[PDB]
RNA sequence: UAUCAACUUUCGAUGGUAGGUCCGUCGCCUACCAUGGUGACCACGGGUGACGGGGAAUCAGGGUUCGAUUCCGGAGAGGGAGCCUGAGAAACGGCUACCACAUCCAAGGAAGGCAGCAGGCGCGCAAAUUACCCAUUUCCGACACGGAGAGGUAGUGACGAAAAAUAACAAUGAAUUGGAAUGAGUGCAUCCCAAACCCAUGGGCGAGGACCCAUUGGAGGGCAAGUCUGGUGCCAGCAGCCGCGGUAAUUCCAGCUCCAAUAGCGUAUGCUAACGUUGCUGCAGUUAAAAAGCUCGUAGUUGGAUCUCUACUUUGAAAAAAUUAGAGUGUUCAAGGCAGGGCCCCCCAUUGAAUACCCCAGCUAGGAAUAAUGGAAUAGGACCCCGGGGCCAUGAUCGAGAGGGACGGCCGGGGGCAUUCGUAUUGCGCCGCUAGAGGUGAAAUUCUUGGACCGGCGCAAGACGGACCGGAGCGAAAGCGUUUGCCAAGAACGUUUUCAUUAAUCAAGAACGAAAGUCGGAGGUUCGAAGACGAUCAGAUACCGUCGUAGUUCCGACCGUAAACGAUGCCGACCCGCGAUCCGGCGGCGUUUGACCCGCCGGGCAGCGUUGCGGGAAACCACGAGUCUCUGGGCUCCGGGGGGAGUAUGGUUGCAAAGCUGAAACUUAAAGGAAUUGACGGAAGGGCACCACCAGGAGUG
RNA sequence: AAGACGAUCGAACUCGGUCGUUUAGAGGAAGUAAAAGUCGUAACAAGGUUUCCGUAGGUGAACCUGCGGAAGGAUCAUUA
């Protein structure tokens, strides 16, 4: 189920076993390179960067039609932002929350959810901080976290 | 020993309900505990609707109903008979009587 | 329920120790109490000096009247409630004599109507109090 | 989570064996599990069994002999010295005339018997018998 | 009845704080 | 052992440097600097009726317990300290001090160390001769010669272990008979042994109730064994437990008889198996003792699949014996011993005096499955060329019916804030009529001609959100129901999006947490602890009724407690069927302006049939309480007969009330779970008689 | 050879501190046993006010009452 909440939903994608790019995509692997970097200059992530080459340019797989993932694109020629999508949605919350908290002052549910999110983020850096993704002095400051959203 | 399944009420998936107060001893009793019973009667009894037929000053006038919401609590809606113990086969049947 | 890890000894060994101690028959042995509060302290006998006689009743559905004394002992001086088991062998002890007392029956609980007698005399005056009471050793 | 996959391998069997069925199917494929189930298959315990291969852990769907009393595993997966084997024969092995204690020795995922042959301990998987 | 029981044994440990913090 | 969570460091604690000192290394010490060292994998402190180990007891396998004790190592000679001699001592059967104890004395002084061998006292439930010899075993010394309470041999000895008498053999219907058979004992020789003693070998005495006498506990059940006889009469006594004894006792006191083991046997207290009642193998936590109220969270524990198809494992080396296992061998057998067998002054049996085991750690050599781990990604990475070039298939496993994140249209009494509305309830104003009205089983207190209750009009205040409202929804729980707006959040579903193991459960910690209660303000309609009064009753400080304080509502801050319940922790896998229900999605044929109808998929609250393929002591359980003797997916909390007791004390938290942590002495043989039958009920339904009644007749008192 | 300035090892004494373990105590307040005593009837049949739980107050005593909760209830059910 999930990590802070009952649930055992599995609503989640089904690759298909093919491997290999349909024969009606023309599109090359420069081709779909040069839509991510167009793409990922104006401020998208590479989760939004998949889904407007899936539902407008037939790119089911990017990682089929060239040889490296949206993220490792982006990271060679160097458009991958400072830190990760995921990590960087939970600090956008958590600020969210928290701004949220301080002016409503007795509403227990956000305090609640607020401690969950935290939870998830320091996890959640921790495992960077392990592959060298992040910094070994990054760590979240509850103040000095809404500069970085 | 656990005498129902239903542990008296019908609860499924809640904490809390909001209790109500009984009819004839205003007991705190749940909501959902408490034994209902609609009762839609006449204004006039039968034995009085002639009477009132006779006195009317309209042609066809249906006499109205008064519309009660009656809840018991468990002491109560058994000591006024309107529920009484069955056998412990016959307590599952949810059939309301005809 | 239980930890299966392979590296879970520890866990495991942590967990028995603990919960022996919530066993009446161990917490009892590995005490200081239990055996201070024990007059013997943890011997199998003792000797004693006879203070009184005094008959305690037997518990119900019971009538009798069970024949003790009231002993106090050599090596710490406290005072224990004996009895003296057979028929007519509280004629052969007398006030102020050397008796051996021992255990009775189950450890330190009481045993039959008896309400609160857990010893048994054995010897008294150094001559056995069964020889007395065969016809032996006349004392 | 999921953990010891080989654990609900033979569970999902030995379920499926009491319930009188004649195929089961086993959602997560592994060589652990193929080496087992060649162990009990080799002994006529199963039939033979289609790796489902998709581009995914994969999927096994195995043919059932009746033959099957009980499979298990040994969760912990202690070490079986050469010595030691002996014990593990009385307490898991309900007769010292049938049964297998499959093992994981350096020679391979083998059973008790061959492990004896071949003078070589390790690790224990589970049973069958 | 058991509460009851309780609620001597809080009236009972509650005047036994008080004999023992007069004599301190 | 946490009712010890931080400890060490002026005055050495960790380290550096120079030196001192020592046989030598070292904070071993000194001097100057550095600020370290240990700890949740349990430091530090405390406790030990703790010397450690080889081992011992009991064990199906695992284990539990013991080890002062003859072997090894250590420590100490009344308590500490200091030193002499010497190769070796901080020696005590050496010395010098103080302390305790104690000896002799012309009172000036002198001397002492049995936890050495005997022996004495004391202490206790508890433990032997003020014996003999250096012959064996070895040690010491100028030495073949001396010495040795080390040791050996006797004495005491039911700590224990082995062997083994108390009769055997024949006719007659038994302290009857009959002859045989060796011991116990007793002396005498020999043997033995430093002299003795014991055993052994002979011959002389030596058994008929073979008086040369077998005890110790039992005879209701457990548990093998008397409906025997006499005595006692809930007395005396028996009884581990259940019980027995209440004038006909199979249980007491005895006689007889019988049973069990037997030179033994009973009892008391420890300990082991019983005990799967400490459960790693291998227990339990719905109702019998039991899952924290709930969630988050580090240590700890445990972790998907995937590549040729230092842990583990095997071998070797090394290791005190004794002990254990075990080979050989007729001490008469055996416990044991390590010796001894065969042939006519030797020889043969290389006479023998094996072998196995010796955890873990360390060492060594193989195996490469399983489980961790590293290698090339901001490449100068590996090979070449020989700082520039060449070269490689040039280097990124799969995305999980694991998880996180994004996105999409929805859904919900989820939460906070603000706003709106609804009738009631109480109070107030005016008008109408009128004498009761309130309440109860019956009444009374109370309110009433200064106008109550009742009708109409509308004003104010604080609560609350009926009916709709469901075995329906949401939330981690507690909890959540008028309209509307705002703020943030969430499940499920949809996805050929993204990250690529980021996960599961989690000590000491942390958020939330009904009602009641506490503190400071605002408010205070109803209700109502306390209290007053009126009833009822033998009494009624209760139940009922009339008034009514704190409270009940809101704001801020505490308490962290409930039958906080599904009395059922969380995650994951397999496992029956059927019809409904809520949400998302997909498909299908019509009807109605999305609604409705028929299926499918995922998730959720539940139900019925299971007479449950199975489980359990039932009841009951398919939100498993199923897949546990065919016992093992991961992890946390937690139970150990009932009371004492959630008590005492200590710590800790709180304004307080109290929360968390939490015993022991002592007491007890049951407590309890589920179900069955019966009895009973001021429980329900259905029936029957004047030993009941209604209506009556005769009475009786 | 006695004897003596000094530094080191340092017994021992005295007075404080701390830790551990026995023990006396007026009076106060509990538990348990013997309960064959007195008063009432709280609980078990709707136990005659259904039982219980958390909290708070009161009262000779068991207990009573207010608030929210539980069925382990005396109802698995009450009809548009
Ligand atoms: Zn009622």
């Amino acid at each position: 189920g999930r990590m802070h909440a009952p649930g055992k939903g599995l609503s989640q994608s089904a690759l298909p076993y093919r491997r290999s790019v349909p024969t009606w995509l023309k599109l090359t692997s420069d081709d779909v390179k040069e839509q991510i970097f167009k793409l990922a200059k104006k401020g998208l992530t590479p989760s939004q960067i998949g889904v407007i080459l899936r539902d407008s340019h037939g790119v089911a797989q990017v990682r089929f039609v060239t040889g490296n993932k949206i993220l490792r694109i982006l990271k060679s020629k160097g458009l991958a932002p400072d830190l990760p999508e995921d990590l960087y949605h939970l600090i956008k919350k958590a600020v969210a929350v928290r701004k949220h908290l301080e002016r409503n002052r007795k509403d227990k549910d956000a305090k609640f959810r607020l401690i969950l999110v935290e939870s998830r983020i320091h996890r959640l850096a921790r495992y960077y901080k392990t592959r060298r993704v992040l910094a070994p002095n990054w760590k979240y400051e509850s103040s000095t976290a809404s500069a970085l959203v | 020993t656990k005498k129902r399944r239903n542990n008296g009420r019908a609860k499924k998936g809640r904490g809390h309900v909001q209790p109500i107060r009984c009819t004839n001893c205003a007991r705190c009793v749940p909501k959902d505990k408490a034994i209902k019973k609609f009762v839609i009667r006449n204004i006039v009894e039968a034995a009085a609707v002639r009477d009132i037929s006779e006195a009317s000053v309209f042609d066809s006038y249906v006499l109205p109903k008064l519309y009660v919401k009656l809840h018991y609590c468990v002491s109560c809606a058994i000591h006024s008979k309107v529920v009484r113990n069955r056998s412990r086969e016959a307590r599952k049947d949810r059939t309301p009587p005809p | 329920g239980k930890c299966r890890g392979l590296r879970t000894a520890r866990k495991l060994r942590n967990h028995r120790r603990e919960q022996k101690w919530h066993d009446k028959q161990y917490k009892k042995a590995h005490l200081g109490t239990a055996l201070k509060a024990n007059p013997f302290g943890g011997a199998s006998h003792a000797k004693g000096i006879v203070l009184e006689k005094v008959g305690v009743e037997a518990k119900q559905p019971n009538s009798a009247i069970r024949k003790c004394v009231r002993v106090q002992l050599i090596k710490n001086g406290k005072k224990i409630t004996a009895f003296v088991p057979n028929d007519g062998c509280l004629n052969f002890i007398e006030e102020n004599d050397e008796v051996l007392v021992a255990g009775f029956g189950r450890k330190g609980h009481a045993v039959g109507d008896i309400p609160g007698v857990r010893f048994k005399v054995v010897k008294v005056a150094n001559v056995s109090l069964l020889a007395l009471y065969k016809g032996k050793k006349e004392r | 989570v999921r953990m010891n996959v080989l654990a609900d391998a033979l569970k999902s069997i030995n379920n499926a064996e009491k319930r009188g069925k004649r195929q089961v199917l086993l959602r997560p494929c592994s060589k652990v599990i193929v080496r087992f189930l060649t162990v009990m298959m080799k002994h006529g315990y199963i039939g033979e069994f289609e790796i489902i291969d998709d581009h995914r852990a994969g999927k096994i769907v195995v043919n059932l002999t009746g033959r099957l009393n009980k499979c298990g595993v040994i969760s912990p997966r202690f070490d079986v010295q050469l010595k030691d084997l002996e014990k593990w024969q009385n307490n898991l092995l309900p007769s010292r005339q049938f049964g297998f204690i499959v093992l994981t020795t350096s020679a391979g995922i083998m059973d008790h018997e061959e492990a004896r042959r071949k003078h070589t301990g390790g690790k224990i998987l589970g049973f069958f018998f | 009845r058991a509460k009851w029981r309780k609620k001597r044994m809080r009236r009972l440990k509650r005047k036994r704080r008080k004999m023992r913090q007069r004599s301190k």
